[PDB]
């Protein structure tokens, strides 16, 4: 039938960036006319594929990754980027083929007093490889003393909360991000425009 | 309206244990973080414990860590604080507080920051080595004097705090002064609750003081008549 | 842990004039998102604390416009435009940015008004208490200001000392006055061994000391 892009975009709740959700799109026709011709998107950037030509292509599978970050971190969802989100939360490959979509969600994901449901990984020993999902809550060892699972000096919880408030600046307001990855394998294609 | 009603306070010997309950209503209970705050007699506030909305994440102060365990039932809309191995310093009025922040299923305590939206009425727990004793209520009766006359009740020889005194089941509020309790040499508390009323009401209006001592589960109504 | 100091610990203020409370933090209260989580609480006697101001300058719902908050970083100030009678109580600043949530020592905001003389009443011990073996004589000082007042018990013109305890209510939110209760405790035999019991009250609002007395067994 029709690929369920509405389930991903118009979802009541989104996931934290460290626990980003992934939807597998296959065996359906994907009409992107609603997406790239919608004025409710702050960012719509495609890499290696033109958005207009998308309806004239066919791919083996499509992956729709969805999460929430702040506005200043939207640029980190791009190939070759660095930063806390790009290094420890969500990393795109250098040969990324697909589109990145992001829109402001201050009306949905923010409340007076702070929304603390959305988290991001702040500490990690090594950077994330592309499309890696790290939900570990092990205490980060910033020193030479083993932490043994108890917080303390040089032993910090890897996750932090955004604490979205509607009074925050646009750079600290919540943005919902959807990453469409079009994978190309030597297999029959099940997604077309 | 959001309401937080607290229960479980009373007297307990050192080393004992008791559980306090905070029944919350008027909001999505599972959506907000809940906390227990204590206040010693004549001391400032001191945060004691807190839970995330879902109940998976808990925080305890250093004074209470390991001793108390905090829990939550979202179905009952009730917050619980189990206090074990109690000591004299734990004697305080315990409040349950709802935070203004938005927490819950995928949130973590100790990662939040903000302030308490609403507070419960507060329940008192006393930790000491002494037996509960019900209060003695005596009438303070007005005399033939003067336009304004005064009457009241003497609540003497009770332990532990607190006692609540009302007049005419809450119908008399103006002019009522319930004095702070004083600790006698016997170790028992004694207070007086008085009211100033027009002299013309003596003879037409009957005055009854309602004294409630929860630690002894005693409730005494005493009518004060001019003798 | 972030320690916070309040200044002053006691803040006397007259009705209608502004009042100021200072709260200083040992550590900067600003956070990554440029948000400062400092709160101001008002606690009336026997009541739960209520938050007057959240995030330095934002007032909570139901808070009168007389209260205002200012400051940044480590130094903050709570301003009351014109202090009213209901403003009496203890005010706390709380740190919310970092766990553990810490509190200031708390400032006692007491108000000073026109001098009012106390209404003096005396209450003989009840017959029920006499049946219990003790006798408590109560002297009431109702609705006076200032708080400084002296109560003297006289039994057959003999001044008693050491067998009396006094307590003072908190400053009334309705009329900014105080009340005082003094209790003279005697045994049943000692009470029945004397006749005249008198309470003498000395106060600024009284031109002369006021004595209220009763005779045992007379009404
Ligand atoms: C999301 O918003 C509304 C749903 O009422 C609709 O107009 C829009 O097309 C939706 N977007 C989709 C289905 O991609």
């Amino acid at each position: 039938n029709l690929c369920p892009f509405g389930e991903v975009f118009n979802a009541t709740r989104f996931a934290s960036v460290y626990a980003w959700n992934r939807k597998r799109i296959s065996n359906c026709v994907a009409d992107y006319s609603v997406l790239y011709n919608s004025a409710s998107f702050s960012t719509f950037k495609c890499y290696g594929v033109s958005p207009t030509k998308l309806n004239d292509l066919c791919f083996t599978n499509v992956y729709a990754d969805s999460f929430v970050i702040r506005g200043d971190e939207v640029r980190q969802i791009a190939p070759g980027q660095t930063g806390k989100i790009a290094d420890y939360n969500y990393k795109l490959p250098d040969d990324f083929t697909g589109c990145v979509i992001a829109w402001n969600s201050n009306n949905l994901d923010s409340k007076v007093g702070g929304n603390y449901n959305y988290l991001y990984r702040l500490f990690r020993k090594s950077n994330l490889k592309p499309f890696e999902r790290d939900i570990s809550t092990e205490i980060y060892q910033a020193g030479s003393t083993p932490c043994n699972g108890v917080e303390g000096f040089n032993c910090y919880f890897p996750l932090q909360s955004y604490g979205f408030q509607p009074t925050n600046g646009v750079g600290y307001q919540p943005y919902r991000v959807v990453v469409l990855s079009f994978e190309l394998l030597h297999a029959p294609a099940t997604v077309c425009g | 309206q959001v309401q937080l009603l607290e229960s479980g306070g009373g007297l307990v010997q050192p080393g004992g244990s008791l559980r306090l309950s905070c029944a919350a209503s008027g909001f999505t209970f599972s959506s907000y973080a809940m906390s227990w705050v204590r206040q010693a007699p004549g001391k400032g506030l001191e945060w004691a414990s807190a839970i995330s909305g879902s109940g998976g994440s808990t925080y305890y102060a250093d004074s209470v860590e390991g001793r108390f365990t905090i829990s939550r039932d979202n179905s009952k809309n009730t917050l619980y604080l189990q206090m074990n191995s109690l000591r004299a310093e734990d004697t305080a009025v315990y409040y349950c507080a709802k935070d203004t922040g938005y927490c819950g299923d995928d949130c973590y305590i100790k990662l939040i920051r903000g302030g308490p939206d609403y507070w419960g009425q507060g329940t008192l727990v006393t930790v000491s080595s002494a037996s509960t004793k019900g209060p003695s209520v005596f009438p303070l009766a007005p005399s033939s004097k003067s336009g304004t006359a005064a009457l009241g009740c003497l609540v003497k020889d009770y332990f532990p705090e607190p006692v609540t005194v009302s007049w005419n089941s809450g119908a008399l509020t103006s002019g009522v002064h319930t004095f702070p309790a004083v600790l006698q040499s016997s170790g028992l508390y004694s207070l007086s609750s008085v009211v100033t009323v027009p002299s013309s009401s003596l003879g037409t209006q009957t005055y009854i003081c309602n004294v409630n001592h929860k630690p002894s589960n005693t409730k005494v109504d005493k009518r004060v008549e001019p003798k | 842990d972030i320690v916070m100091t309040q200044s002053p610990l006691s803040l006397p203020v007259t009705l209608g004039q502004p009042a100021s409370i200072s709260c200083r933090s040992s550590q900067s209260l600003v956070y990554s998102d440029g948000n400062t989580f400092l709160n101001w609480f008002q606690q009336r006697p026997g009541q739960s604390p209520r938050r007057l101001i959240y995030q330095v300058s934002n007032r909570d719902s139901g808070v009168p416009d007389r209260f205002s908050g200012s400051g940044s970083g480590t130094d903050f100030t709570l301003k009351i435009s014109r202090v009213e009678a209901e403003d009496v109580g203890v005010y706390y600043c709380m740190q919310g940015t970092h766990w553990p949530r810490t509190f200031g020592q708390g400032t006692k905001l007491e108000i000073k008004r026109t001098v009012a003389a106390p209404s003096v009443f005396i209450f003989p011990p009840s017959d029920e208490q006499l049946k219990s073996g003790t006798a408590s004589v109560v002297c009431l000082l109702n609705n006076f200001y200032p708080r400084e007042a002296k109560v003297q018990w006289k039994v057959d013109n003999a001044l008693q000392s050491g067998n009396s305890q006094e307590s003072v209510t908190e400053q009334d939110s309705k009329d900014s006055t105080y009340s005082l209760s003094s209790t003279l405790t005697l045994s049943k035999a000692d009470y029945e061994k004397h006749k005249v019991y008198a309470c003498e009250v000395t106060h600024q609002g009284l031109s002369s000391p006021v004595t209220k007395s009763f005779n045992r067994g007379e009404c």
